[PDB]
């Protein structure tokens, strides 16, 4: 069973993608799903990429994320290779060697936001805000539409996630509509590169009184 | 019909 999508590649080169898909028999997408089983990064010679949906969505569905090497090299070798030899490292954001992709595979059964509940509050850009709650659905969080329906049960804890810059202002004000941690995106997608739940701390958003 | 233009989250 092995299903793919691939982020950052030239079109040229998700041609060669499909071609090595077609030999060895792999189911290739657009986009990424619950089937989907590789993430195929583009990446420097030293396994680091840059940071994309599909990115994020691989780590969290504890995907494979391996080099696009990964396809060249055993095109050329003329055999699959090793996912294990082409996985990424990290990225050129959080960490050339965070390993967050390795970690997330084999960390499945102890989610980071497990026991969360999260709010997508107002707008967001460059990711619909049904691909930011998918993400940290998959980490293991509550997704809560409204800031009024927070569970005030002890049993799950709420945050409510804001990407302040989409917004024209108001985002200062949600800690007088309930008593949740109001933080940046950066925080789930930090939180999610690396696969460990962040401190809140540098990711605060201050409110007012 | 794929996406290519897709969007590198760079903090800023």
């Amino acid at each position: 069973r092995m299903s793919m999508v691939v982020s950052g590649l030239t079109p040229e080169e998700f041609m060669l993608v499909y071609k090595f898909a077609r030999k060895h028999h792999i189911t290739l997408t657009n986009l990424i799903t619950e089937e989907t089983t590789h993430v195929v990064m583009k990446t420097d010679a030293e396994f680091v990429c840059e940071r994309t949906l599909k990115y994020f969505l691989g780590i969290a569905g504890g995907k494979w994320v391996v080099s696009y090497f990964w396809v060249t090299q055993s095109i050329k070798e003329r055999k699959m290779l090793n996912e294990h030899d082409f996985e990424v490292r990290g990225d050129v954001v959080n960490g050339r060697n965070h390993q967050g992709p390795k970690r997330a595979r084999e960390s499945q059964d102890r989610k980071i936001f497990r026991g969360l509940e999260i709010c997508c509050y107002g707008p967001f850009t460059n990711m619909p805000t049904d691909q930011l709650e998918w993400m940290v659905q998959l980490c293991g969080a509550s997704v809560v539409k409204e800031l009024s329906s927070f569970t005030l049960g002890t049993g799950v804890h709420p945050i409510v996630v804001v990407q302040p810059d989409a917004w024209t202002n108001g985002f200062h004000a949600i800690g007088q509509m309930c008593e949740a941690p109001v933080v940046t995106r950066e925080w789930v997608l930090d939180s999610v590169a690396l696969y460990q739940c962040q401190e809140l701390d540098t990711y605060l958003i201050p409110q007012i009184p | 019909t794929i996406d290519f233009d897709e969007y590198r989250f760079r903090k800023t």
